[PDB]
């Protein structure tokens, strides 16, 4: 069951990656 | 006599840049530069001739040069063997002495005469801007390309003839007669695949096929520089170019470094143009030699097959080992024994000729496996042996000089695009194109 | 494979036909201030 | 002996290299 | 306008889109995402490979009982060596899966999109009004990766030597290299190396002077220089010490590439064997024959002759 | 209206003029020349020809310019921004040789 | 004191002319006479295996090792 | 004359000539 | 077992996850 | 090898190949008279 | 005919290498060349004979 | 391997937690 573990790691970073992406905060 | 920092805004590291303007001074200096390419030409082939040893095959002792020399078949008898030296040592003198004129010539047109010929010498004189002299100075030079083209042709079908690699018995000076002028065939290397059993342009294997592919550039060449001669660009021609010297040596560039892989490729595959004899076997050939020449070893001392064949994944019967991965390999000395169907095996049971064993071992021996510190062999070898193919030379120092000149062109091509668009030196701190966008959320 | 490598064939040139037409559409770079 | 030739030949060429700059500087060359 | 062509190039090359598309991104974006989406498709889960051709294939997907630090997708089979290898030249899927190919859709795929972003950096740059040649310092590591995954296989004759697509067959990659070739004493690896260390040391000290010098200043940030070592007039402007922060790090990694594929061609780095000998002929061994017997033994060990 | 033309204006497509600009300056040299200004009208049409007005067919056409077509300079200009493609003149010369 | 003053001092070009040659001989004659071997104790190319020992030096101690390396040099 | 500059630079340069003189004469060391 | 770690994960990470994105974009 | 002809003049040849890279060399050198202006 | 070719062309060595040393003497210094033409003509036109001296002496051997 | 499940799931979920709260409280 460590290969589902993984996949998780990977898709949360990919989802931290594309949020910081597309919903970035405007300056001040 | 140079200009200033000031009055040219190019400081010395970038000094050249101040001739973009000045023709005669530019003209100085490409005379002066293809002097200095000739010089090297020339001593090379006089130092070249003065450490050679007729004796020894020419890829033992590192030659680059010669090799060219006996390719076009100069003092060359079957088999390789050296004849005369004097063909290599005229050609050298005669190099270096042109070279003293190109150089004398380029020191006057840039030390003492006109910095701009416009003014005094309409024909001579030329603007960046300006299309149709650059069309006409572009067709000038086609019709020498091909003139040159047309030049190797005459030689090779007139007036003797050049090294044939694939004669019966051996390579040997030849003749050419009838070379392959078919339109579709010339055409089918300039559409085959680049990848491995195809090779595009690197896979020509007879003599024939050079020939007919020269005729063909040639008069193509000749063709093109009397068309450039008497026209003027397309509409679009002009709409989808920069017009400017620096985007000229842009285009130049990208296609002199385009060339310079292509020629890194073409030493290190092909054979035909580059004959084994001269330059030294090439990697694959010299795996499937050892090959061969462990197969004929083990068959003579016992006296498909599992000693050292196998079957390829197409289906053809392919030396076997790690030497798989080069079952494309053909060679003069291999294809007689080859069938139809890839390698059969009565060939080998029946015909061998001692010529293709005794050249097996020389190429075995000799691998294309070296060290930058001139020591042959692999890099954990415990022992000293002087030796490194040319072939690894040739590919190496050109495939680095290309990639730096497609470098160069990014550079050029990129300042020159922004020059032309006329921000190049800079923002204008007043009006920036990112101010007029919308802020990005 | 062949409906699979005609469907690669097919998406390819459109796509490099695409990108050659683009280019060809873009008008020359021009210095108005000059 | 023929080292010492190529030895002579490197101080002939090194030499004349920088002679025509050195010239030209002690003359009012252009430079 | 209002035409189908008009309207898709309006919005092809306007910079109103969250990531700017340009034209270069035309071949640019598809080809990453297909081999994005392909390598991680065979990254989870993938048959063995037979890397070596002769019917002992490796476990590289990490579905079949590996690590993330193990797990990779295996280069091309050495079977096939230069031949092209897509879907539709495979017998069958299995097979294709079997020999190896999605290592070398990706390589090519990934290939093309590099270059394409490299040229959309190129346009973005043209458009925005700025200086041009960004794409210059972006051609180390874009002829680094080509070098590894292209131009090295093709010297080598087979696909097989490509850098496998993972962090241990990375490992495994410049072990064999340096067997086969020796990678460390060549000296466009020690440039390349020399570059790498360079960068990080002015990142360092320019970070920290010119954080020090932002109080509420430059002229202080480069007295303390000038007074930190002997160099008073050092990188007097800003424009000559960015330059240099470019230029160092690129010319590096254009060395290095530069000497693998050099190294592609057989053409190894310095061999000091047996080059200190005593009276009378021995051998008196020096650290150069120290990483001689370290490399003879990782060559011996690599090289499965049955 | 080309008074208000932005300064250091580069368009989307890297035109670095609006597109009005051309359409508009050919309006008004077509309508100078409408009023008997023909030594203005070849250089509002050559600015024109600087903004990139590539089309060459209806200057060479129009006869609502022809009023203007009439003085050299006008042919002058067009030849020099649109050259003859062939050198007919050239090669016919260089036939008789 | 700047470096312009200093360089074309006659009297720093005479010194420096006068020991530099000197210091350079010294160095010379310090390695060619075998002054350095003995010194500094690195073997000459004639005795790295003295005829009771053919193989490599090895020390096996750490408080009593001058003998031992006087048994191994030589 | 015996500036803090002056030492430094003696300091570092005898032993530098000095050093290269060494390994001149030994590199022509018979082997 | 397995199927049941899955299930249960996936319904705590990806719903909780979707409030906090929205609560963070309100704010 | 070289003909007996030019045999006593090997030694020029031997150094004809290097003069190229000198005279990048050169032009550094004048650029130092012309005192990097 | 050797004892002759050798000192021809040991006269082309030296006649190079004062032309080499003239060439850029007379040519960079202001107002040298336009009234030393003479000289230089003279002087290329006796390297050109003498190389063609040398090149026909070694056609007889 | 249940000490190693635990301390990952801990490791994700205290910190990032952490975090969180944090920067809601900001805003
Ligand atoms: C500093 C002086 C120096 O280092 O001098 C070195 C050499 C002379 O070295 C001698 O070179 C000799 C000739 O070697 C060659 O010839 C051998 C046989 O004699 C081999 O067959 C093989 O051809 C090759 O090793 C012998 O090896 C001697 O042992 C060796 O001492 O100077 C020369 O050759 C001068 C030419 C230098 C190279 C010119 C550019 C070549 C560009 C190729 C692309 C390189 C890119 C990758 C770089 C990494
Ligand atoms: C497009 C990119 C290249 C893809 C193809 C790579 C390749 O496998 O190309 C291989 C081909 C040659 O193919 C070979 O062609 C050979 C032809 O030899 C055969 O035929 C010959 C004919 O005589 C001989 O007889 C020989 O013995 C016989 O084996 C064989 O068929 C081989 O199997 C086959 O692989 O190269 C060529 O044609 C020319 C290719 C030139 C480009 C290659 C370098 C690309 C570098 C890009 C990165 C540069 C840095 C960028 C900075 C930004
Ligand atoms: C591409 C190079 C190039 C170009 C564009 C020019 C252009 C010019 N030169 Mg220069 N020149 C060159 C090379 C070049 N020359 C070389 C190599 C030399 C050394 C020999 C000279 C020596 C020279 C002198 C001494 C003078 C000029 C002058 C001139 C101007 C008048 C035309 C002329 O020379 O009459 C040419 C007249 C001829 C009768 C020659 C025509 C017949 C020749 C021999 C044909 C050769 C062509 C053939 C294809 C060569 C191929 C060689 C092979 C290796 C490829 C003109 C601007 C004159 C001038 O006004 O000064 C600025 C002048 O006084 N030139
Ligand atoms: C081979 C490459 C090459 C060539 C052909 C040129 C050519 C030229 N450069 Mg460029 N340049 C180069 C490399 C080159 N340069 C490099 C590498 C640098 C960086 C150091 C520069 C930096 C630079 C600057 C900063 C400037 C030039 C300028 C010039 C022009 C005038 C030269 C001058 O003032 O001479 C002065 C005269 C002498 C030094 C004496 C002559 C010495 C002779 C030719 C050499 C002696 C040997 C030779 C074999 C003699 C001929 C013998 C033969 C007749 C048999 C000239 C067109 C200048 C110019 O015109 O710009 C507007 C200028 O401002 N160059
Ligand atoms: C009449 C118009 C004309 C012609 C014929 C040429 C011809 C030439 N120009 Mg161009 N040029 C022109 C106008 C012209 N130019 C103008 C108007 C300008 C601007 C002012 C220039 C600027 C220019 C530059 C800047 C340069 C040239 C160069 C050259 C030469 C190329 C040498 C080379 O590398 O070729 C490579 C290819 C070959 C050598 C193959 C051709 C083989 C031969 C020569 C053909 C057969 C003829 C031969 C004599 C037969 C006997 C063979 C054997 C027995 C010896 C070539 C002779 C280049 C050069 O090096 O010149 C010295 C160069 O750098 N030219
Ligand atoms: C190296 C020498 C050289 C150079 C620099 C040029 C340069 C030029 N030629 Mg000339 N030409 C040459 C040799 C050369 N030609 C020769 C040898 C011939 C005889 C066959 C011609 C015949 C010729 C004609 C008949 C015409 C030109 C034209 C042109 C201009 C148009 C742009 C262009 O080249 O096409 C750029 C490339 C293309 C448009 C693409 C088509 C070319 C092939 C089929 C590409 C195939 C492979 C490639 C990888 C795919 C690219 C995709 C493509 C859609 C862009 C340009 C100034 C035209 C012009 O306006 O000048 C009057 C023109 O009408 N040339
Ligand atoms: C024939 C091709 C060609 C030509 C005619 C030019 C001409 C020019 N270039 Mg371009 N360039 C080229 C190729 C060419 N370049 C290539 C291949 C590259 C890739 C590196 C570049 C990169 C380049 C840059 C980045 C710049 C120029 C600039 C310039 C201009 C000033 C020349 C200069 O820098 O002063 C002469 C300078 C020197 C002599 C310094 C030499 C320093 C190098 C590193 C010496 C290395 C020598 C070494 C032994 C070679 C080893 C090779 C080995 C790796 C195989 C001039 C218009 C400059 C400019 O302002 O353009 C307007 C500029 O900024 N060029
Ligand atoms: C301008 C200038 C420049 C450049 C220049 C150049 C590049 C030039 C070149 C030049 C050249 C390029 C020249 C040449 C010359 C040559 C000569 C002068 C020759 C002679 C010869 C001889 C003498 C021979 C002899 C012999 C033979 C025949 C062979 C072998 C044997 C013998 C040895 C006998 C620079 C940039 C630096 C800077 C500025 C100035
Ligand atoms: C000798 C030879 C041969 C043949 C050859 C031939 C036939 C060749 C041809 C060639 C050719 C025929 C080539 C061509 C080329 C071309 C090119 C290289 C082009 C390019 C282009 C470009 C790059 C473009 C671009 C653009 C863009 C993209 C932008 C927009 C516009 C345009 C479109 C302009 C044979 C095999 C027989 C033999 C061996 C070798
Ligand atoms: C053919 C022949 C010949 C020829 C000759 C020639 C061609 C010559 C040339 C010559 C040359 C062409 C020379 C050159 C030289 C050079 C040099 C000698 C250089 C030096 C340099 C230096 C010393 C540098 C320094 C520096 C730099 C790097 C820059 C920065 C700073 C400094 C200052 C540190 C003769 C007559 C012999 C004889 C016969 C044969
Ligand atoms: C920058 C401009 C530089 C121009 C340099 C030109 C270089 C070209 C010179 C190449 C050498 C040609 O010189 C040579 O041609 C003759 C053939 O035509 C040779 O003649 C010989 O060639 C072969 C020798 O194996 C035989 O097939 C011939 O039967 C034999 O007569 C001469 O040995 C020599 O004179
Ligand atoms: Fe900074």
């Amino acid at each position: 069951m460590e290969a589902l573990v993984y996949t998780f790691l990977l898709v949360g970073t990919l989802g931290i990656i594309f949020f910081s992406i597309f919903f970035r905060d405007p300056p001040r | 006599g140079g200009r200033d920092q000031e009055t040219t805004g190019f400081a010395w590291w970038s000094g050249n840049a101040r001739l973009i303007n000045l023709s005669g001074k530019l003209l100085g200096a490409h005379v002066a530069h293809a002097g200095l390419i000739v010089f090297w030409a020339g001593a090379m082939n006089l130092f070249e001739v003065s450490h050679f040893v007729p004796e020894k095959p020419m890829y033992e002792q590192g030659l680059i040069l010669l090799p060219h020399i006996a390719t076009l078949g100069y003092g060359v008898g079957p088999g390789g063997e050296i004849i005369d030296t004097f063909p290599y040592f005229v050609s050298g003198v005669l190099h270096l002495i042109s070279s003293a004129v190109l150089g004398f010539g380029g020191v006057y047109h840039s030390l003492i005469g006109p910095e701009t010929l416009e003014e005094s010498y309409p024909f001579f004189g030329y603007v960046w801007k300006d299309k149709n002299k650059m069309t006409n100075i572009l067709g000038y030079h086609l019709i020498m390309l091909g003139l040159g083209a047309w030049l190797l042709v005459w030689k090779a079908m007139y007036f003797g003839g050049v090294y044939d690699t694939w004669a019966p018995g051996g390579g040997d000076v030849r003749v050419i007669t009838n070379p392959t002028t078919n339109a579709a065939v010339i055409f089918g290397y300039l559409v085959k695949s680049p990848f491995g059993g195809d090779g595009w342009i690197c896979s020509v294997d007879n003599m024939e096929d050079i020939i007919g592919g020269h005729i063909w550039i040639g008069t193509l060449e000749i063709l093109g520089g009397i068309w450039h001669i008497y026209t003027t660009p397309w509409p679009w021609a002009r709409r989808a170019f920069v017009w400017s010297g620096e985007a000229y040596l842009s285009y130049s560039l990208g296609a002199i470094g385009v060339m310079g892989f292509i020629a890194c490729c073409m030493s290190w595959f092909n054979n035909t143009a580059y004959p084994s004899e001269f330059y030294g076997p090439t990697g694959p050939e010299a795996s499937q030699s050892q090959a061969f020449t462990f197969l004929v070893r083990d068959q003579r001392l016992g006296a498909g097959l599992g000693k050292y064949l196998m079957r390829s994944p197409t289906g053809e019967i392919i030396f076997g080992g790690e030497t798989m991965r080069f079952w494309d390999f053909r060679g003069p000395w291999l294809e007689p024994l080859r069938g139809p169907n890839g390698l059969d095996l009565n060939k080998l049971k029946n015909d061998i000729q001692p010529w293709q064993e005794r050249r097996a071992a020389e190429y075995m021996t000799h691998a294309p496996l070296g060290s930058l510190n001139s020591v042959g062999g692999v890099a954990t070898e415990i022992n000293a042996v002087n030796f490194v193919s040319p072939r690894s030379w040739l590919a190496c120092s050109h495939f680095c000089l290309g990639f730096f000149f497609f470098i160069g062109h990014l550079w050029h091509a990129g300042r020159a695009r922004a020059a032309a668009a006329g921000f190049e030196k800079g923002i204008d701190r007043f009006d920036e194109p990112v101010l007029s966008m919308r802020p990005l959320d | 494979m062949l409906t699979l490598k005609i469907f690669v064939y097919t998406v390819v040139t459109f796509f490099v036909c695409l990108f050659i037409f683009g280019f060809l559409s873009n008008d020359p770079a021009r210095n108005p201030g000059k | 002996i023929e080292l010492a030739l190529t030895l002579v030949s490197l101080v002939l060429v090194v030499s004349a290299g920088p002679l025509v700059v050195v010239l030209l500087s002690a003359r009012g060359g252009n430079l | 306008n209002s035409s189908l062509w008009a309207r898709f190039c309006e919005w092809i090359t306007s910079t109103e889109n969250r990531l700017y598309i340009g034209w270069f991104g035309v071949i640019m974006i598809p080809c990453l995402l297909t081999a994005t989406s392909v390598f991680i498709i065979a990254f989870i889960a993938a048959p063995p490979v037979d890397i070596d051709g002769i019917r002992e294939p490796v476990s590289g997907s990490l579905l079949y009982g590996n690590n993330i630090i193990t797990g990779a997708v295996i280069p091309t089979s050495n079977a096939i060596g230069l031949h092209f290898y897509p879907i539709w030249e495979a017998a069958s899927l299995d097979e294709w899966l079997y020999n190896g190919g999605p290592y070398q859709l990706i390589v090519c795929h990934f290939l093309l999109g590099v270059y394409c972003y490299m040229g959309r950096e190129w346009e973005l740059s043209f458009r925005l009004g700025m200086r041009p040649w960004i794409a210059v310092a972006y051609s180390a590591p874009v002829a680094a990766a080509s070098a590894v995954f292209l131009v090295y296989p093709i010297g080598q004759g087979s696909f097989s030597d490509g850098m496998p697509l993972g962090i241990s067959g990375t490992f495994n990659f410049m072990i064999v290299f340096q067997a086969e070739h020796n990678i460390l004493m060549h000296p466009f690896h020690m440039l390349g190396v020399a570059g790498v260390f360079g960068g990080s040391l002015f990142s360092a000290m320019h970070g920290s002077l010119v954080t020090s010098s932002l109080i509420r200043n430059i002229v202080a940030a480069h007295g303390y220089f000038g007074r930190l070592i002997f160099q008073y007039a050092s990188f007097n402007n800003s424009r000559s010490l960015h330059f240099f922060l470019a230029a160092w790090p690129v010319i590096g990694i254009w060395f290095t590439a530069l000497g693998l594929s050099t190294m592609a061609f057989n053409l190894n780095g310095f061999n000091f064997n047996q080059s200190v000998v005593d009276s009378q002929g021995r051998v008196l061994n020096t650290w150069a024959d120290i990483i001689n017997r370290a490399n003879l033994g990782m060559e011996v060990m690599h090289e499965r002759n049955a | 209206i080309i008074a208000m033309e932005p300064r250091n204006f580069v368009g989307d497509n890297f035109s670095r003029n609006t597109p009005i600009y051309k359409v508009t300056q050919y309006n008004i040299a077509c309508c100078y020349s409408m009023l008997d200004q023909v030594e203005e009208a070849i250089k509002s049409l050559d600015a024109a020809m600087l903004s990139g007005f590539d089309n060459y067919d209806q200057i060479r056409r129009d006869k609502n310019l022809s009023k203007a077509r009439a003085n050299p300079k006008f042919q002058a200009v067009l030849d020099k921004y649109d050259e003859p493609v062939v050198n007919w003149n050239a090669v016919k010369a260089t036939f008789g040789a | 004191r700047p470096f312009s003053d200093i360089l074309t001092s006659i009297r720093y070009w005479v010194i420096h002319s006068i020991t530099v040659p000197a210091l350079f001989i010294a160095g010379w004659l310090f390695v060619s006479t075998g002054l350095a071997y003995d010194v500094f104790g690195t073997p000459r190319p004639n005795e790295y295996f003295t005829e009771d020992r053919q193989e490599a030096p090895l020390i096996t101690d750490r408080f009593n090792a001058l003998e031992q390396v006087k048994k191994l040099s030589g | 004359i015996f500036t803090v500059r002056w030492l430094a630079i003696h300091g570092i340069a005898v032993p530098t000539i000095f050093f290269l003189g060494a390994i001149t004469a030994m590199q022509f060391i018979q082997r | 077992n397995i199927y049941g770690l899955t299930a249960t994960a996936l319904f705590i990470i990806i719903p909780t996850s979707f409030l906090l994105i929205l609560y963070v974009k309100t704010a | 090898k070289l003909p007996e002809a030019y045999a006593p003049f090997a030694p020029i040849v031997d150094v004809l190949p290097v003069i190229p890279v000198f005279f990048i060399l050169l032009a550094f050198v004048w650029q130092a008279a012309v005192s990097f202006r | 005919m050797t004892s002759i070719l050798q000192v021809a062309l040991l006269a082309l060595i030296f006649v190079s290498f004062a032309l080499v040393v003239g060439v850029p003497v007379v040519f960079a210094t202001p107002n040298g060349w336009t009234d030393n033409k003479g000289a230089v003509f003279s002087g290329l036109s006796l390297w050109l004979l003498l190389v063609f001296v040398v090149g026909i002496l070694n056609s007889f051997v």
